[PDB]
């Protein structure tokens, strides 16, 4: 069911913009070959199936390590969360999170939701 | 019975202006919302303690629970600013205030400590449950619960938490139910 | 194509026009003008928010 | 009413020997409806007013 | 909201676009208009495209709200939606208002 | 300070008003009243008086129209319940309120709960609550001078 909405999306979205695109001057074979670009880097990595593949004081080093590392934060591959957040909450260490409108990709797959409440300690 | 240290407050002054934007990015477990407050917030988890580092270079330091855990973490904090790169001195590592709590471990009778102490203690049922009996030859603000627990507040040095519930343990010896 | 040329000579003139908005904004909408800023700076520097994921992605991909 | 706020019946003699006055309390129900066409017509009611 | 630009489909779309641009076959400007139409585009199908909904839990390491925008980083965390239940040891999540 | 002057007053008269009531005439949160209150304490330096259940025994039985005996014998069993300190934590009202109850409860004037708890304004748990500190010593909190309507041991469990 998600294949389904991206070729709706993207249907759309191609429809959406002919006009753009001719009012700016444009033939239509650029947008086809948008769509072809478009399509065929989903088909190259291969994260799924397509209709369109199949086709002392002062000195402070007097403190020696703490801060942990920076770096760790972004992988570039790591589990990315596009969603929007309704209200987000703490209490001491405590959070809860309550968020909306969500794609997710976790361990690979793709899922989506219109609502989702969490919670966690920092 | 000896009260045991909940909170130690300090200040600690960093010596130089900070950019608070480029902290808030690249430092990790950091908070910084200017319309709510005007400080980042920083945690750190293995010493539980929350601080607050002001722009102007000015810290404060909340959450450790006794004298050398806060001064470590501050300590902690300070570093954790430098090797971002900002020009960092430690300065004036100061405790501002201690809460400390104990249990008598006997009911006590709060009706009666505002009869025969008007001066000193102010009680109001619905505003708070607890009697608030401010004392001036050691200044520290004791706020006595009817079931026996004595919170003890204010305090900028350890003796004086000591100092205060010995001094009001007799007045709830005579009030004891 | 000289049509573009007297569009951005336009441009310039508008800009002007902006400076008389500043003489009206100094004798009075002030306080709407840094509600519009500020808004802005939401915007621009959300994209922002938005761009790390960018650069991230191209690192790999 | 009381002096402490508690009501109760006057009889007529007691109006006599403390100087009091014979009087009954009186009432209303008043109802109040908000028109602003703001796609909704708000009304309410405060009775024994 | 230039939000949705850095995803698959808007990544896609900038290559194919840069394509276009380079073998000037298709120029900028005009492809600066073509994802002006995108924010529109993208925004409102995801707010009336339909959604469904769920509850879970996690474990947090570094937080940030800017311009009204929480980007969080959880470790060991698992979300479950619906039947589904994905595990994960680095999960980022980027909130819009 | 004018709503604050008006609970003092009538604590100066000896017949105290909730500032629950007290809000009920103003718009000030009964925190900004129970604050400038204590401020006006420091700003006039002048002491107070604790509260007792009956000073609100009278209007409430009234507002329920409770006849005396009631009225009196909840006044005793608040009485009793608190030179005993049975409730060494609920509000004297919410003490009040449950005697009044319980009251209630031994005569055929019994009343709902919701209803005691819609007058007094407290929880309706909080009675409950207060209930059943109280229900314990129910039969022997009753004074000396009282005609049950239903036998202590036939009072209700909440």
């Amino acid at each position: 069911t998600v294949p389904k909405l991206y070729r709706s999306v993207i249907e759309d979205v191609i429809n959406d913009v002919r006009d753009i695109f001719l009012d700016d001057g444009v033939d239509e074979q650029v947008l086809m070959e948008l769509k072809t670009l478009w399509e065929n880097k989903l088909m190259q990595s291969r994260a799924v199936d397509g209709f369109h593949s199949e086709e002392e004081e002062e000195p402070l080093n007097s403190e020696d390590d703490v801060s942990d590392e920076e770096g760790q934060e972004l992988f570039d591959t790591e589990n990315v969360v596009v969603c929007q957040y309704d209200k987000i909450h703490r209490s001491k260490n405590k959070w809860k999170f309550h968020l909306k409108d969500g794609i997710m990709n976790l361990n690979g797959r793709d899922y989506i939701f219109s609502k989702a409440i969490g919670d966690a300690e920092w | 019975i000896v009260p045991q240290l909940q909170n130690i407050v300090s200040t600690v002054n960093l010596g130089c202006k900070l950019d608070l934007k480029t902290i808030a990015l690249r430092a990790r477990n950091a908070e910084y919302n200017p319309k709510r407050f005007a400080a980042v917030i920083m945690r750190i988890r293995e010493p539980r303690t929350t601080a607050l580092i002001f722009s102007s270079g000015k810290m404060v330091c909340t959450g450790a629970k006794s004298e050398e855990q806060s001064r470590l973490a501050a300590r902690k904090y300070a570093r954790v600013v430098q090797k971002l790169g900002f020009p960092a001195k430690f300065l004036d590592f100061k405790i501002q205030n201690m809460v400390g709590s104990c249990d008598v471990k006997f009911p006590i009778r709060l009706e009666g400590l505002v009869l025969t102490h008007q001066q000193f203690s102010s009680y109001e049922p619905e505003l708070f449950p607890g009697l608030i009996y401010r004392m001036i030859k050691p200044r520290i603000v004791l706020l006595i619960f009817v079931s026996g627990k004595v919170v003890l507040t204010g305090a900028k040095v350890r003796a004086e938490i000591y100092e205060a519930f010995e001094n009001i343990y007799p007045i709830l010896k005579g009030f004891r139910k | 194509a000289q049509l573009k040329f007297f569009e951005q000579l336009d441009q310039i003139e508008k800009q002007r026009k902006d400076e008389q908005e500043r003489e009206i904004l100094m004798r009075a909408p002030e306080q709407l003008r840094l509600k519009q800023k500020a808004k802005e700076m939401q915007q621009q520097e959300l994209a922002q928010m938005r761009q790390r994921d960018a650069n991230l992605t191209a690192l790999a991909a | 009413w009381e002096r402490d706020g508690a009501p109760s019946p006057m009889m007529p003699n007691e109006a006599r020997l403390r100087n009091l006055t014979y009087s009954a309390p009186l009432y209303v129900d008043i109802t109040k409806t908000v028109i602003k066409e703001g796609e909704e017509q708000l009304q309410t009611q405060h009775q024994k007013t | 909201y230039q939000l949705y630009r850095n995803t698959t489909l808007g990544n896609s779309l900038q290559e194919s676009l840069d394509e276009l641009i380079q073998s000037q076959q298709i120029t900028p400007q005009l492809a600066l208009q073509v994802l002006l139409q995108f924010d529109k585009a993208i925004n409102a199908a995801l707010a009336q495209r339909v959604r469904n909904r769920v509850n879970f839990r996690g474990s947090l390491n570094t937080y940030r709200f800017c311009d009204n925008v929480w980007t969080f980083v959880l470790n060991d965390v698992e979300f479950r939606e619906v039947t589904e239940l994905i595990k994960v040891d680095k999960v980022k999540i980027v909130a819009c208002d | 300070i004018a709503s604050a002057c008006l609970y003092i007053a009538c604590r100066q008269e000896g017949v105290p008003r909730t500032f629950k009531e007290i809000c009920a005439v103003s718009r000030i949160s009964k925190k900004e009243i129970g604050r400038c209150f204590k401020l006006i304490l420091k700003a006039l330096e002048t002491s107070v008086d604790l509260i007792t259940t009956g000073d609100f025994m009278s209007r409430f039985c009234s507002n329920l129209c409770l006849p005396k005996q009631v009225q009196m014998a909840a006044t005793h069993i608040a009485r009793k319940a608190v030179e005993l300190d049975l409730v060494p934590g609920r509000s004297p009202i919410s003490v009040a309120a449950a005697a009044i109850y319980m009251a209630s409860q031994a005569s055929a004037e019994k009343r709902t709960q919701k209803e005691i708890g819609d007058i007094a304004g407290v929880a309706d748990v909080t009675i409950r609550q207060s209930y059943r500190l109280i229900y314990p010593r129910a039969p022997d909190l009753f004074p000396t001078d009282f005609k049950f309507d239903t036998p202590v041991d036939k009072l209700p469990q909440l």
